[PDB]
C-alpha cells in the first residue's frame, strides 16, 4: 500500500483545481495593468496562456495520475523503502516548465 | 373500589384536521428526503475543503443562494414545514399554509408519500385502570416501564385487577417477589416472577397476601404502521426541539413527555386509529424538523 | 525542535541570538512539576503505568516568578524543546535574544545569588542524557562569566566528577574557541538506527520521540534548508561563512 | 509524485521576460507545494515582482 | 425544614483547563473524522474479503503499516487521544502530551474544529432542591426520569417547593393522582395530571393532601450547543468504555452513570458557562475513542 | 462630623501594565480601523446585493476566507483583541497574547499608535468629600446626575464644605430653592439657583436654611486627551459588551456603571496620570470590539 | 409586605400582527435604506450649487418628479411607511395599507429582510417588584437608572428582597453608604459601596440600616437581536417624533418616555420573544421615519 500526490493539483472528488477561486484569479489578471499604469499587454498575454494551461490540466490529468500508479507499481516493497532515505531536487529550465503544460 | 389509571392516558386533546390529504403528505416526505441531504452535505463539506456540496443542498431546501451576511433560515420550506407542525397538534392551531405553496414544495422530490408501508414498536405502557379492593392502596408510576406498587392492609388475600387495553401487543410483568396472576375465571398459577400476557385476553386478576409490598414492572409493546424513512431517534429529539421553540404552545392541549407517550395516549381515546393517521404524519415531520434545525440552528 | 537540532556550539550559540525570549515562555497553563500520576500507555500494558512529572519534558509546567524560574525555563527549553510557564513578563525582556538574558548586563534582571546545585535538583540532572547535560553547563557557564561568578562554576564542577569531564571547553567571550569546539550536543537529528512510530513508557521518552519523529518529517518538507543544492538562493547573512561572527565576543 | 523527498527548481534571469513568470506561476499552481522550498517560494515570488 | 437534592448534582468536580485551544480541537475533530473511516473500512473490508481498505485506513491513523506479531492499538493517535480525554476529565490529571505531537495529528485531515455548529437534547432532571414541611417526608430517585415520593403524615395540607434551576428549557411533570401546583404567590388551579413548566418562572409550590402518598415523575430538556458531527449514542458508549478501561480513576472526582448526567451537573455549577465547553470537547473525544476501540479490540475475557 | 462621598470614586482597582508599548498600541489602532471597515462593508454588501466587499473586509480581518457551517468568529485578531483587552482590565489578569502577534497583526495596516493628538469631554461629577455638622444628614446620589439631598433639622445654619477635586475643569451647580455659596472665607453672596466653579479654587462651603430640604444637582466636564479615532458613543456601547460577555471578572476588582465612570474614578486615585493612559487604550480596544461583535455576533 | 414595581413595567399592552412576514420586513428595510439617501442627497444638494442629487434621490422615494410649485410629501412611500408604523404599536390600529402596494415599494431596492444578523444593548433597568416589610417604606423612581430609596422607622432591621425580572444580562446596583446584599440563603459579605449582579442567580436580599436613609443606584444592560442598520440615536429621535404627531394615538394604549422603555417592557411580558420581534421592526421603520420626516419636513 502507498500513497502519491495526485498530479497537477487537482482533487479527485470536485475534479478541479484546489484552488476555488481560480477562474477569478484568471479575469483579474486580464483586466488588470502590468509593468506600467497604461496596458502593456501583460494581462491579457499571460490570461491567455494561463487559461490554456488550466484546460489542459483538467483535461488530461487522468492520464498522469494513471501513469504515476502503474510505475509505482513496478517497484517492490524493499526497494521502494531504501529509495525514502535518498533526496534530491530537480532543476527545469522555464521553456520546458511551460512547453510541458 | 378503587380505580388507578396511567398519567399519560387521560383526556387526550384532538389533533389537527388539516394538511392529511395526498398533496400534504407528499410535501412531509419531501421534506424529510431533503433535509437528510442538508445534514449529510453539511458533514461532507466540513470534512473537505469546498462548502459547494452544502450551497447544493441548501439551494434545493430553500430556493435561493446562501448569503455570508444572511442568517441560514432555510427559505420558504423551513416556514412552511414550522407551520404545517403547529396544525397538526392541535385542532385549534390555524392552517397558515395555502395549498398552492405546499404542492409547489412537493414538486422539488419524486416521492410516494405513502405513510402506513413499514411499521414501529412503541413502549409506552397503557394501563387504563387498576381497580382494588377497599384495604388495599395502588400507585402508578412512570410511562416506559410502569412501577404499580400495591399494599393491602386487610387480613386476608385481595384480589387487584388489571386492564392494560386492547391495543397493545404484548405486555410483560415482573414482580419484587413470585407473585400470583390468571385471568377472569381461571384457576391461580404457582407464584413466578415473569408473566406475559396478551392484553385483549381479558382483565387479570393479580393475588396480593398481606404484608411485603408487592412491586410489578410493566413493559409493553405495540405496533403503529409508519412509512420506511421513520426513525424513532431521529423522532423523539424533533418532539423535544418541536416542544422548546413552542411549536406546541397553545390552548386547551395536553403535553407529553414523548413521540411515544403521545401516540399512544390518542390510539387509546376514542377515534383513535384516524388519530394515529395524523400522528404519523406529524412524527415524520418533526424528524424533518430535527434533521433542518440541527444543520441550521437559529 | 529547532533547538535540539544543533549540533556544534557555534550552531546552538547562533541560534540562542536570534532567538527572543518569548520562545522560551510557553503561555499555557501546564500542571504541577513534581507529581506522582498515572498514565496510560495501552501499546505495552492494560494496567496504568505510573509516572513522575518532572520540568524537563515536552509540555509546558508552573514556574515560579522569580529570576529561578526565568533561568529554569530557558534550560529547559534548550534541553526538552518546550518552556515553562511564567505569567506577566515585560515586554521589553520577551523581546531580548535568549543569549542576551544570559550573557548581558543591559537587562535588569539580577543573578548573582543563583545557586547552581540547587538549579541542577530542579531541573533534574540525574535524568538527563549526556547531551542534555552538556547542554545546561553551557548555560551555567555563560552565567557565571557575566556575573563574576567563574569560581563557583568551578566549586560547583568539582564536587561531580562527571559533569566536569564532559564540561564544554570554552570561553565565553572568546570566539575562536567556539569554532575549535568538536562537541556534539544534537538531542534529534537524523538516526543511523532504525526508528519506529511506537510509543515508549516514560513521559520523558514519550515526548523526546515525538520531536525525534517530527524532525524526520521536518528533514523532508520544504521548510528544510539544503544547502548542497540551494547555496546560492540564500540570504548573504544566512549563508554558511567561515567569518562568521557573534556578536561582540 | 510518488516520493516526497524530491524537490522542483529553477533559475530565471537576470532580467525576467514574459515567459519567466509565466514559467513561475506555471509552477506554483501545478506542482504540489510539498515540493516547492521555501527559498524556492521566496525567489519565485521575486521574479514576479521584478 | 427538610431539604432533598439530586444525587448527580451535588460537587461537581472541576474539569481541565488544558488542550482547549483552536489547535486541540482540531485533533479532536480529525481523530473523530479518522477513526469513523477506520469502522467504515473494517467492515468494507469485512464484504469483500480483502484488509486492504483496513490497512489503508489504519495506514492514515497511525502513521505505520502494521505487523503480524504486534498488536494493533492505534499509535501515536491512540496514545494523544487517551491522555487527552484523561486530561478533560479533571484537573488532577497530569495532561503530558507536547504540542507538537497535537499540531502534527491536527495536520492529517483538513476539518475545523469547531464546538458551535450545532446543539443537541439532554435529558437529565435537574432538581436543585426540594424544601418540605417538618411531618412530610420526601424522596428523590432517578435521574433520566425523577421520581419524587412523598407523603404526608402531618394533620392538614402541606406545601412543597420545588427548585428545578435555571439551565433547563421544558421540565414536565406527572403524577400518580391529579395534584395541585402553581408559582410563587399564585392561584392554585385544578387538579391536573400533567403539567408544561418554564424552569425560569420561579420555585414552584405543590399541595400535598393528607392521606395516601403522592409520586410526581419528573421529565426534562436541555440543549447545548455541539459540532455537528455529535452524537448522542456514540459518546455515552465511549463514556462507559472510557470508565471500564480505567481512565477517569483520578483521586478527588465524581463518577456519573452517563454523559448526560456529567454535561447537566457541570452546567448547574458557577463558571458552569466554560465548564460546557470543555464537556463538549471531551464528548467528541470520547465518540472518537468508541470508534477507534471498537475497531480495535484489545481486551479478551 | 459626618464624610459623604461619591460612591464610583471608591477605591479604584490597579490597572493592566502590559501592551501600553508603541508596538501594541499600534496593534490596537489597526483593530479599530478594520473592524470599522468590517462594518462599513457589512453594510454595502447587504444594499449592493453581492459579498464582495464583505469577503474583502473579513479576509483582512480574520487572514482566512469567509466560509459556510462556520462560527465566523473574526480570526486571531479576535482571539488577539479579546484577551488583549482582559489584560488592561486588572493588573492580575494574565497576559496570554504572543509579541510576534502583536507584530504579525499590526504590519495590516499603516497608522500611527499616537493617544494624545486629540481629546474628549467626559461628563463624570468627581464628588470627592462633603463634609457636614451634627444634627444634619447628606445623601450623594448619581454619577451624571449627582443629586444630593440635605436636611437641617437644626436651629443653626448647618455651613456645610464641599470638595470636587482638583481634575476636574468646571462644575455647574443647580438647587431646587436659591442658596448662596462662598470660597472658604468669603463673603457669602446673593442667593441664586445656579453657580458656576473651578474646583481648583478651593474647598466651596454652602450654608443650609433650616426650613426645608435641599437638592442640589451638580454637573460636571473633564478634559481627557486620546486619540482622534476616539467615538464616546461606540465606547459606551462596547463597555456594555465586555462586561456582558464577562471580560471584566477577575476577581478583587471593581465594576463600574459605564466609562466615564471608569476613566474618572482612575484619574483621581494617587498616580492618575499613568493610569488614564492604559485607560484610553482600553477605550480605543472596547471600541473595535463593539464593532467587530456586532458585525460577528458570537 | 408591601410591592414595589417599575412604572413602565405595568400592562405592557399588545402589538400588531401585521405586516411581519419577509416581504413586510424587506420594505422596512428598503425603505430605511432609501431615507438615508434622500438626507445624504439632501445635505449634498445644500452643500453644491445643483439640487440634482436631492431630484433623483426623491424620484426614488416617491415615484414623481420633483416640482418647485408643488410641495413635496413623499409620495406613496411616505403614506405607506405612516401607515405601518400605526399598526406596529397596537393590535386596533386599522392597518389598511395593501400587500401589494407593499410587494412593490419593496422591489426599488435589493435589500435584505433579516432583523437578526446584529445586536443592540438597553439601559431600561427592570425592577418587577420590591417585596417590602412593615415600617420599611420604599421608592423607586427613574427608568434609565433606578433610585430606590428606603426607610426602616423600627429599631430592628430590615430585609428586603428584590427581584430584577430574569430577562436583564447584568446589573450594578451603587449606595450612597456601602450596604450588605446576598441571594437567598447565602451568607451575608461585608458592606461594600458597588455589586455586580445576575438577574438570573434569583432574588436579592439588602438589610437596612435604621440611622439613615439608604439609596440604591440601578443601572442594567439587556441585548436584543437588532438589524445591522440599527441606530439607537436615530431610533429615539423617531419615537419621539411618530409620538409628538399623534401616530401613536389609539384607545387603550399605555405611553412610554423612550424606545428602551417600550421594548423592555414587551420583553417582561409573558409573550415576550414573539413581541420584540414585532417591536424591533417598529424601531428601524422609526429610524427610516426620522430620516424621511427630517429631510421632507411636512
Amino acid at each position: 500500500v502507498g500513497r502519491y500526490y495526485n498530479p497537477f493539483n487537482i482533487d479527485p472528488l470536485t475534479k478541479k483545481h484546489v484552488e476555488d477561486r481560480l477562474e477569478e484569479f484568471i479575469n483579474q489578471v486580464q483586466v488588470g495593468r502590468f509593468r506600467n499604469a497604461s496596458g502593456n499587454a501583460v494581462g491579457t498575454t499571460l490570461a491567455a496562456f494561463l487559461r490554456a494551461c488550466r484546460d489542459k490540466t483538467s483535461a488530461n490529468w487522468r492520464g498522469y495520475s494513471v501513469l504515476v500508479s502503474r510505475y509505482r507499481s513496478l517497484i517492490p516493497n524493499e526497494l521502494f523503502e531504501s529509495l525514502r532515505n535518498i533526496s534530491g531536487e530537480y532543476n527545469i529550465n522555464p521553456q520546458d516548465e511551460h512547453s510541458f503544460f | 373500589a378503587n380505580r388507578a389509571t396511567s398519567a399519560f392516558l387521560d383526556n387526550p386533546h384532538p389533533v389537527g384536521v388539516n394538511y392529511v390529504d395526498e398533496g400534504s403528505r407528499q410535501f412531509v416526505a419531501v421534506a424529510e428526503l431533503l433535509a437528510s441531504k442538508l445534514i449529510d452535505s453539511s458533514r461532507e463539506s466540513d470534512e473537505s475543503n469546498s462548502d459547494v456540496p452544502f450551497v447544493q443542498a441548501y439551494s434545493k431546501f430553500a430556493d435561493d443562494n446562501p448569503r455570508h451576511l444572511r442568517v441560514k433560515t432555510g427559505g420558504k420550506m423551513a416556514n412552511a414545514l414550522t407551520n404545517v407542525i403547529r396544525s397538526y397538534y392541535s385542532i385549534n392551531a390555524p392552517a397558515i399554509v395555502p395549498q398552492v405553496e405546499i404542492d409547489r414544495l412537493a414538486s422539488k422530490a419524486t416521492v410516494s408519500g405513502d405513510m402506513y408501508n413499514s411499521y414501529a414498536i412503541f413502549n409506552s405502557v397503557p394501563i387504563v385502570e387498576v381497580l382494588s379492593p377497599a384495604r388495599t392502596t395502588v400507585s402508578i408510576v412512570g410511562s416506559d416501564r410502569a412501577d404499580v406498587t400495591m399494599l393491602n392492609t386487610g387480613a386476608g388475600a385481595a384480589n387487584i385487577t388489571f386492564n392494560f387495553g386492547q391495543i397493545a401487543e404484548t405486555v410483560i410483568l415482573k414482580g419484587s417477589v413470585p407473585f400470583q396472576l390468571a385471568r377472569l375465571n381461571q384457576p391461580m398459577p404457582a407464584a413466578r416472577f415473569t408473566y406475559k400476557l396478551r392484553p385483549l385476553d381479558g382483565p387479570f386478576i393479580v393475588v396480593l397476601p398481606v404484608g411485603n409490598p408487592l412491586v410489578i414492572s410493566a413493559t409493553a409493546a405495540t405496533r403503529i404502521q409508519v412509512p420506511l424513512a421513520f426513525n424513532k431517534a431521529l423522532v423523539e429529539s424533533g418532539f423535544q426541539t418541536a416542544m422548546n421553540d413552542g411549536l406546541f404552545d397553545i390552548q386547551n392541549v395536553n403535553y407529553y413527555s414523548s413521540f411515544d407517550e403521545f401516540i399512544i395516549s390518542q390510539y387509546h381515546a376514542q377515534d383513535g386509529i384516524n388519530r394515529v393517521s395524523t400522528c404519523v404524519i406529524l412524527g415524520l415531520a418533526l424528524q424533518a424538523y430535527d434533521q433542518m434545525r440541527r444543520a441550521l440552528p437559529v | 525542535m529547532d533547538v535540539l537540532s544543533k549540533g556544534s556550539l557555534k550552531e546552538l550559540l547562533a541560534h540562542l541570538e536570534k532567538t527572543p525570549l518569548e520562545e522560551a515562555i510557553s503561555y499555557r497553563i501546564g500542571t504541577v512539576p513534581y507529581q506522582n500520576v498515572l498514565i496510560s500507555r495501552n501499546e505495552y500494558y492494560n494496567q496504568l503505568y505510573p509516572d513522575t512529572t518532572s520540568l524537563i519534558d515536552g509540555v509546558s509546567r508552573e514556574g515560579q516568578r522569580n529570576v529561578n524560574g526565568l533561568i529554569m525555563s530557558i534550560i529547559s527549553y534548550v534541553v526538552s524543546g518546550s518552556g515553562h510557564y511564567i505569567p506577566n513578563i515585560g515586554f521589553m525582556l520577551l523581546r531580548r535574544s535568549i543569549l542576551d538574558i544570559l550573557t548581558k548586563h543591559d537587562t535588569g534582571l539580577v543573578t548573582n545569588n543563583l545557586n547552581y546545585g540547587i538549579i541542577a535538583r530542579n531541573l533534574t540532572v540525574s535524568k538527563m542524557n549526556c547531551e542534555q547535560r552538556k547542554r545546561m553547563l553551557i548555560c551555567f557557564k555563560l552565567l557565571a562569566y557575566k556575573d563574576g561568578n567563574q569560581n563557583d562554576y568551578e566549586i560547583y564542577l568539582n564536587q561531580n566528577i562527571p559533569l566536569k569531564q564532559i564540561a564544554p571547553n570554552f570561553i565565553p567571550g572568546d570566539m575562536r574557541t567556539v569554532i575549535h569546539n568538536q562537541d556534539q550536543l544534537a538531542i534529534v537529528g537524523i538516526p543511523a538506527y532504525r526508528l519506529t512510530q511506537s510509543t515508549e513508557l516514560s513521559i520523558r521518552d514519550d515526548n523526546a520521540k515525538s520531536y525525534k519523529l517530527g524532525y524526520v518529517d521536518w528533514y523532508n518538507s520544504n521548510s528544510f534548508l539544503r544547502e548542497r543544492s540551494e547555496f546560492n538562493l540564500i540570504r548573504l547573512k544566512d549563508r554558511d561563512t567561515k567569518y562568521g561572527k557573534l556578536n561582540g565576543w | 509524485c510518488m516520493f516526497k523527498q524530491f524537490r522542483i527548481g529553477m533559475t530565471y534571469a537576470l532580467d525576467p521576460n514574459i515567459m519567466d513568470v509565466a514559467a513561475a506561476t506555471c509552477m506554483l499552481l501545478f506542482r504540489p507545494a510539498q515540493s516547492i522550498s521555501d527559498e524556492q517560494y521566496r525567489y519565485c515570488l521575486q521574479t514576479m515582482a521584478v
